[PDB]
């Protein structure tokens, strides 16, 4: 990564749990890193980011287009795109705040939505694309 | 060879000896030009063209484009254009060095779209003596 | 996904199930949920979208590419191919409504129609892109 | 840097002080013009091109882009162009300004396909004096 | 926004008052012009280039294609090319509305590969005064 | 699959053990779902279609890239050659009748011939393009 | 739809009513202009531009193009242009019909690489009177 | 395949074991069917082609792909370069007769040459294109 | 069809009747023109464009290109630039046969990169009366 | 064949006698031209265009591009182009030999991004009688 | 690799372990070799390289897009991401010293940044541009 | 493989082994075919080639993108790297001499640089493009 995406991170996990609409349909399901338990079957992930350099003579700055992800083991999946409609419209027109530089613009890309493990979880990927500066 | 990053344009932000880089300058090209004036004979060695050379017209262009960063110098370029000057610009060749020429600011468009950065490209043409500090 | 293909689904699943032909092909085996017992034979399944974001300044849209499968146990595959024709004229040309935003237009694209499962099962996909307005 | 969102161009519904942002607009270029007029006399530095900068004819030309919404908006740039008007269109550009310019409306073209959008392009041409507020 | 089907381009099969639309068309693009006649004084407004407006001439161009169908339609824009007529064609966009302008039929050329469909492309130009019924 | 692909599987299938030579080389072993027993092993097989909709703004069609292979247990696979020369100059320059809607032509693509399973089977596809039209 | 196999184009071999299509042709085009005579007045509608029609001197241009296949045909457009002629050709239309008019030869040329096919460009003008015999 | 790749194969297996040279590098081992035995280990081998249809309106033919592997169970493999060089001289510049129809050229193409199955197979491909005609 | 390997290209070594292929001949396209004098008088025939045909000026040219092998042939080309003659050269075409016309040379650019081959473009005009010897 | 990195140009720095290659230089073209003065009379053999030769005016380019490396020699052609000179560059062909022709410098273009190298053209034209010493 | 891409490694390295953060986030854990003992868990890795060969005439270069990944086993991955800003400042504008060649830049290319093995790693590869001149 | 890429291995084996450097560094150990023993671990391999044949009218060449492996079972890998410094400054600007034809530059290309086995071994390929005349 370049030195803003320990911030994007930090940022797009706090615009969602605060988020009024997917406090009521993942609740606290929200995370990185899953914590130990039962694991309660309709969590939403934010790990997968990738960046792609878009700088210039004077400074730096990144293109992330990271991918947050929503799971469910519900039977049908209008659960996750209820709840992936709940992710979306909280990022694009993000008007985020950074620890580190400044992020222009949180767009929205390729939203891939499949079957993933045994036709039992049902997964939807979410790429957004975030214009940092560093 | 030399970097790319090292070889900048720069404005007069005072207008009297203050250089500052312009902006997100994704790209520049300093792009010379002859004019050919032709003095060919009607005996001319078998047949070829003969040129004079030093009696030809030449100038300079200048192409710079880039991302669009408000900066002091980013507005500069501005005042340049609406109230019309010319005033000393400054190509600096990685280890050529600076040029210090006066030109005009002939063509700015700033564009947009709704998925990516604000963006500019900058063109120019000389109008005057260049320079060639090394 | 965006917003709107929670109501994709929902009104690509209630086109169907209404169409007047394929309830006398397929029955009732129109499902994301495929509901536990026999396993019927004939099935079609609405489930694996992506999403590629057609927005603008004003507003935001998308296009879905949305895969509706159908899937036969029968020895050739004319079963299938006559139920797919039963899928298709229900769509292309829709004049569907949403419960959130509109969509403007549900054309047509790319149908693989292969053997899948140890040559038994015959699964014919069929992509339909779905241009909509959030 | 700044957003491309944030680069929008805007009409003049009423006529008189009244601004909104027309339609779908995928992309927007302002973009500025000088005719370089050129004076060069028997001597000069060298050989070198000299240029006057100011008595040089000035103007610019915005080129807008994107879906066909019809709004109250798209409707109003349709009237220009049948009853030939300079209203005072305006380019605000994220973090310089409202430029706030009389242009004509010389090229408006709606197009459409069989399985896509419907979409239009928009250039125009400057009409008179263009303005700063920064 | 609206859907890209919806915007037709039709002809006149008796000639009074007969609309259908041609053929297999897989684009269209109704498309405006002016021809921006200058008048610039010796003194405007700090050098801008100031315009007229309704002085121009003013027009509009249509270009079509698609693949050749042979319908009551196809033929009769054959016998417009061959028996010069400038009948009143009429594209309609999808929310604005019939524009019912007399177009001349200015270039028209079937094309065809031994691999491939029929195909034809249908340039058109403006022949007389436009309307707009909204 | 689109509406015409239920007829033209029937339409390729009844061009085929129609066709005097192919009666001579493979006998009655053209088929879609193999019948049960031992398995002659010079079959062709008519099953993986995929489409491409090649449509319009009045009414629709559609390309078929639908695959014939040809498969062989012999030794060499002149046998498969000799066998697919038959295939093919019964289908190009087709002039089939469909039950639902027309084919405009049915041309010949890729071919590809290559030992399959174990080394042992000898399956030489052949991909013929049909463009229909419903 | 048609088949682009059947639009064709042929010679003259015999010159006085004999017609074979000419070689390996693997693309047609016939390409008909018009060139578009204005009359505007002072007063016209509101400032649209207005066209007369029947006035325009009309054209339409051949351009073949395929593989050299050295028939009774291919050699016949050689002794056209070395002595030129303007022999009746003919492009049919696969429904519309036979156009039969006189073209000349304007263009031909063969080329060939060290890796493929020999190949032949083939453009044409028209020369008189065009028919059409549907 | 199209009509010709069943005498192709047949053809360009008869030039070779004509050939002087790989009678005394591979000997009798040139064969699509690999004899019973014990497997000598350094046979060629021809039949895995692709055909590419390059057809026209008059007639058809076919560009084949077709792929000559030379193995080798040696330690180094110039015996198998050694031999493929054999094979190469004896197809590039063919003149070949066919059974049905005629080729036009044999060119060649890529040829991969790495190490096939547990580092001690040395296998190289040889990809020759026949442009042929039907 | 024809090789087209075997539609050569090829030079005067002695000046007298002596032809040679030139060299690493990638490319070759012997390209005829014509000029297409019009004459349409006041009435021709509905508006139809008549042309003259056999007063047209028609011409040749001959652009070839390939690697840099230096060959007799090769530098004889190099000779006729330098020293401006118009020398027979030959455009063999498979199976029509010889051209042999004099042309001149235009433009001939040799061309090479730091990473690839020596390679040359070859570029001719007509000069005279060309033949055919069939 | 010969190679492509053995096609160098080169310069003088001394200015009589002294020739080193000029820098990263990634391609090169010296370009050849000829003016192809037509004198065609009333009568010429049947219409073909006739050419003179030896009357035309012919010249040469050099077209020199790659990474800007400061040497002894890249800035000897700055040195010519701000002070107009025609010294005698010279381009080698790899076994045809020297050129030694005098050249002026019309364009020179040095360029960089932010990301890549520093890169530059280098355009000339003829200004006198080339050799060629074999 | 070429020549410098040895020492390219060597100064990359030490210009990591140098860098005074991520000597207090991984520590003493940067390395190509993994030494062995209990796996810190924190560490970052320097090996896969891969070169592009950017050269000219007058020497060589090349494109050296090496990757440095960084590994850990915390629970989320803010401490990879806190890493890889300190990777990544370290080392874009280098100004290193080589110990064979020159390095002109060394840029930021790519960041993939997933979960690798079983869900419990997660390493964030850095793609770097080196580009060298040897 | 075309003829040449007998003797091109047999020359590229033999200028390695003689070169000083890579003597001392991998010792006797380049071989194509490994010889039985305790498999020493530093060892160079030159088998894996790919032609793509460059030819012409006039005889025919071809272009060798052979693969130079460099295998260590060191720790770093700053051993391989120092040793396919040594591969590469002797391959480079070849002047090699082959049995059969001639070769007219040895370039370089790709050269990955990655962990094989159980991240034990250390491979660094080396694409070296050789272009050959037959």
């Amino acid at each position: 990564s370049y030195a803003v995406a320990g911030a994007l991170q930090a940022a797009v996990y706090q615009q969602l749990r605060a988020d009024a609409v997917l406090a009521a349909l993942v609740g606290t399901a929200v995370y990185d890193a899953v914590p130990p338990g039962p694991l309660a079957g309709t969590y939403v992930s934010l790990g997968p980011e990738d960046v792609a350099d878009a700088s210039d003579k004077t400074g730096a700055g990144a293109v992330h287009d990271f991918v947050i992800s929503v799971i469910t083991d519900a039977a049908g999946f209008a659960t996750a795109k209820a709840a992936a409609a709940a992710v979306s419209d909280a990022l694009v027109g993000a008007d985020l705040v950074l620890s580190r530089g400044r992020l222009v613009g949180l767009w929205f890309l390729r939203a891939k939505a499949r079957r993933v493990e045994k036709a039992d979880m049902r997964r939807i990927d979410l790429v957004f694309r975030a214009r940092v500066e560093g | 060879a030399q970097n790319g990053k090292d070889l900048l344009i720069k404005l007069d932000l005072t207008g009297s000896g203050q250089f500052e880089t312009i902006a997100g300058l994704r790209a520049t090209r300093i792009s010379f030009n002859a004019e050919t004036v032709d003095v060919t004979s009607l005996e001319s060695q078998g047949g070829w063209r003969e040129l004079l050379g030093g009696a030809g017209v030449r100038s300079a262009s200048i192409s710079g484009a880039g991302v669009f960063k408000d900066a002091d110098t980013d507005e500069r370029a501005r005042q340049i254009f609406f109230d019309g000057e010319v005033p000393e610009f400054q190509v600096i060749i990685p280890d050529f060095g600076i040029v210090q020429g006066p030109f005009m600011i002939t063509s700015i468009d700033y564009a947009g779209s709704h998925n990516g950065e604000a963006s500019y490209e900058l063109a120019m043409a000389s109008a005057g003596a260049l320079s060639f500090t090394a």
